[PDB]
């Protein structure tokens, strides 16, 4: 409904991860959608673990560095019962054996809810719920050097996705 | 063009604008940014 | 089917973290692949094959043959 929305003044957002060199994006773009949800049900921001998720969820179809669905991360923190904090369970950019320790579980899901593959539902979402998980088509050299405006890429797909981030808000510029 | 969404990235705080960038809105789809959107339940 | 064919044909449309390499008209690997997920892309050999010191987020010159 309002023409601008930026969750990262609502203390919904925390700072800007680095995935190294691991296709886990499903993860940080998941565990990005969980700090907002957290965030808005407790009033308290807490950075929460991609390494538990590429460690963890290898039963709900995801495969750590080579992959994974943020939906599945969503079900995984579901079927667990919890999901450790960033502190507790370090980012380490591969795939280890899973160490979940619930004394350490920060987070909880209830399940997931899929938006409809339509831009003006995804701003409905963005301007009620908080910041949304989703997944974009990265893989084209002009993403690579971006550095300021909005970026546009005539080569882009709407159908093939390769990266999951998150989308924390959107705007318009001046007049 | 004018309209934008806020993304944040998870390349750290060297690309980009503080590892965030501003995604062209409402241009039919771009880049399929609401092709596979979703949130979590609590 | 070619090699770089066959290899799309086994990754879905949505496909975060995963590697899908992109083909020409003919079935050749394009010369320059992108790993959107991890931000980084570079040249490969007509076999798939990357080429060495390629690997960058800046500008390329790949050639095919
Ligand atoms: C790919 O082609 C290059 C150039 O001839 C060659 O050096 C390399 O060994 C080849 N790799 C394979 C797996 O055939």
């Amino acid at each position: 409904a309002p023409r601008s929305v930026d969750w990262r003044e609502k203390g919904y957002v925390t700072p800007v991860k680095n995935q190294g060199q691991c296709g886990s994006c499903w993860a940080f773009s998941a565990t990005g959608a969980l700090e907002g949800q957290m965030f808005r049900k407790t009033g308290r921001l807490i950075s929460l673990s991609e390494q538990n998720l590429v460690d963890c969820s290898g039963p709900q179809g995801n495969e750590g560095c080579n992959g994974g669905l943020m939906d599945y991360a969503f079900q995984y923190v579901q079927d667990n019962g919890g999901l450790d904090s960033e502190e507790s369970y370090p980012y380490e950019a591969t795939e280890e054996s899973c160490k979940y320790n619930p004394k350490y579980s920060v987070a909880n899901d209830t399940g997931f809810v899929d938006i409809p593959k339509q831009e003006k539902a995804l701003m409905k979402a963005v301007a009620t719920v908080g910041p949304i998980s989703v997944a974009i088509d990265a893989g084209h050299e002009s993403f690579l050097f971006y550095k300021e405006g909005i970026y546009f890429e005539p080569d882009c797909s709407s159908e093939d996705m390769d990266h999951g981030v998150l989308v924390v808000g959107y705007g318009f510029e001046s007049t | 063009n004018n309209k934008y969404w806020l993304v944040k990235n998870s390349w750290g705080e060297e690309w980009g604008m503080g590892g965030y960038v501003k995604m062209a809105k409402d241009r039919r789809n771009h880049c399929g940014i609401a092709s596979a959107a979703s949130y979590p339940t609590v | 089917l070619t090699k770089c064919q066959e290899e799309v044909s086994h990754i879905p449309a949505v496909h975060p973290g995963s590697f899908r390499p992109k083909c020409d008209e003919n079935g050749n690997y394009l010369p320059l692949q992108c790993y959107g997920s991890i931000g980084y892309c570079w040249c490969v050999f007509p076999n798939g094959t990357e080429v060495p010191n390629t690997r960058s987020r800046g500008h390329h010159n790949c050639s095919e043959s």
